[PDB]
């Protein structure tokens, strides 16, 4: 299943940026979404490591 | 001979990491690709493909594909297909403006 493309490992390595950025600013929404468009791309232990989907609310 | 090498803990993969990456590689030169998009995404920010790095990733890519291990497959397979992701990448980038 398939070679990473150049164009594939820019979009999850801005996804990955992005999520670490918006979880640094608390905004675990976004964290979420980018989180899980990276892990469209390139699944990864680390990646899915977010989950910490944690909420008490 | 000489030593225990170990890269650094943040270029330090798991076994199960590694299998992981593997497990979606199509060849030797993909997992390479691969290999250089998760140990060093600061390459990719605002080249530095330098000796260091790229031993790093063939130590890696060795445990799968052992023949690797021969310079001529590493330089045959591996090393023209990073070089190229690598290229395409930043001309991908420059390009966008």
């Amino acid at each position: 299943a398939e070679a990473l493309s150049p164009e594939q490992a820019a979009h999850y390595l801005r996804y990955v940026k992005e999520a670490k950025e918006a979880t640094k600013n608390g905004d675990l929404e976004e964290a979420f979404k980018l989180f899980n468009l990276a892990k469209d791309i390139f699944p990864n232990e680390k990646v899915l490591s977010r989950i910490q989907k944690i909420q008490e609310a | 001979m000489v030593a225990k090498f170990q890269p650094p803990p943040e270029y330090q993969l798991t076994a199960a990491e590694l299998k992981q990456i593997v497990d979606q590689s199509l060849s030797g030169g993909d997992l390479a690709c691969r290999l250089l998009v998760q140990l060093f995404p600061e390459l990719f920010s605002d080249r530095k493909l330098e000796s260091l790095h790229l031993q790093l990733i063939r130590n890696y890519v060795e445990v799968y594909y052992p023949s690797v291990k021969d310079t001529a497959v590493w330089q045959a397979e591996c090393l023209p297909q990073l070089n190229d992701f690598f290229s395409r990448f930043w001309a991908q980038r420059e390009m966008e403006d």
